[PDB]
């Protein structure tokens, strides 16, 4: 097991709107490589 | 009180409940945002909004998401853009692709993008990326160059599992990647 | 596996996670349907598709909704039409109104409908509701002719709290429908 | 306290599609009534 963390503090409402999508994305150029996304769940939580 | 739920561990050859962009596309009981190819950008966006926060109460949501990801490279010194997952309005489409990642338009800040995004960057791009010319992680707020960065060692063909957190009483956003080596 | 889940304990006037149809909108925290007005029809609709069965598996969804509904008549004496939960193919659009509840065609039973709902009828239709008379609770497969009904009275004005649960292994649909007195 | 329950047999996979949407409808006629959803709340699980 090999493992990362990373965190910052992002003022969310300052920056996207009240409602979103949520997705991936990927991209390649003159070097390349297939990305693929196996499982995914989400949860949120609005009180 | 609003939640939003969604767990998906086999992907369906016609996801209805996604919305494809780009490449993206659903085989092999797999999301494939892009087969190893030149040049090319794959999206894919739960089909519903999610409510962040609130206007009317100032709330923000607290929010979690795991998923399981593989990048998978004819040659593992030789990998390109990346990928990322992002919130961003509804109406998202494509941005600019390449080192941009299908997200962004500009390593500048521009509040337009509205879109907050944790990237996997396998390509080192000079003018914006880490000196150190590391494959790393990292958080982008309407730009392209991250507000924070983590070295990261790509492991070509392995399954790495994600967790990222948004805590609203705090406004941290946790990032965790892990390799079962 | 594939789950789908969410909460709504009170609507706002963006609620851009339903669809609206008809006179369908929301707020005072509420979803209306619709006003008290003559020969009118409201829906709305989760946003998400959902992925109630299997193709490759055969397996079909376990599935638990629950909503509290209130319908409010000038007097409890003339009331009409009523309420239904349903289950529709992804692009359904209203049809017909009065007595087939927004929902059905025909009283006979037509496969193209591919639609699943609990209704609360408020409004005794000769041709097809129950010669007793009374209002009923029923459950509808393809047809607004009832598979099965049960005498309901209806508490004018009154908070109704449902529950509808489907049982996969079973094919057993329950409805339950409760009043704090 | 005031309760009604039905219960039957309803075979899904024969009769609706894959992907579906859920809802609510109401409707009126020559007498009517307000029809209003207070809470909402749903969960489903395909093995
Ligand atoms: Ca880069
Ligand atoms: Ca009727
Ligand atoms: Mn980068
Ligand atoms: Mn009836």
């Amino acid at each position: 097991v090999t493992s990362y963390t990373l965190s910052d503090v992002v003022s969310l409402k300052d920056v996207v709107p009240e409602w979103v999508r949520i997705g991936f994305s990927a991209t390649t150029g003159a070097e390349y490589a297939a990305h693929e996304v196996l499982s995914w769940s989400f949860h949120s939580e609005l009180s | 009180t609003e939640t939003t739920s969604f767990l998906i561990t086999k992907f369906s050859p016609d996801q209805q409940n996604l919305i494809f962009q780009g490449d993206g596309y659903t085989t092999k009981e797999k999301l494939t945002l892009t087969k190893a190819v030149k040049n090319t950008v794959g999206r894919a966006l739960y089909s519903s909004p999610i409510h962040i926060w609130d206007r009317e109460t100032g709330n923000v949501a607290n929010f979690v998401t795991s998923f399981t990801f593989v990048i998978n490279a004819p040659n593992s010194y030789n990998v390109a853009d990346g990928f990322t997952f992002f919130i961003a309005p509804v109406d998202t489409k494509p941005q600019t692709g390449g080192g941009y990642l299908g997200v962004f338009n500009s390593a500048e800040y521009d509040k337009t993008t509205q879109t907050v995004a944790v990237e996997f960057d396998t390509f080192y791009n000079a003018a914006w990326d880490p000196s150190n010319r590391d494959r790393h992680i990292g958080i982008d707020v309407n730009s392209i160059k991250s507000v924070n960065t983590k070295s990261w060692k790509l492991q070509n063909g392995e399954e790495a599992n994600v967790v990222i957190a948004f805590n609203a009483a705090t406004n941290v956003l946790t990032v965790s990647l892990t390799y079962p080596n």
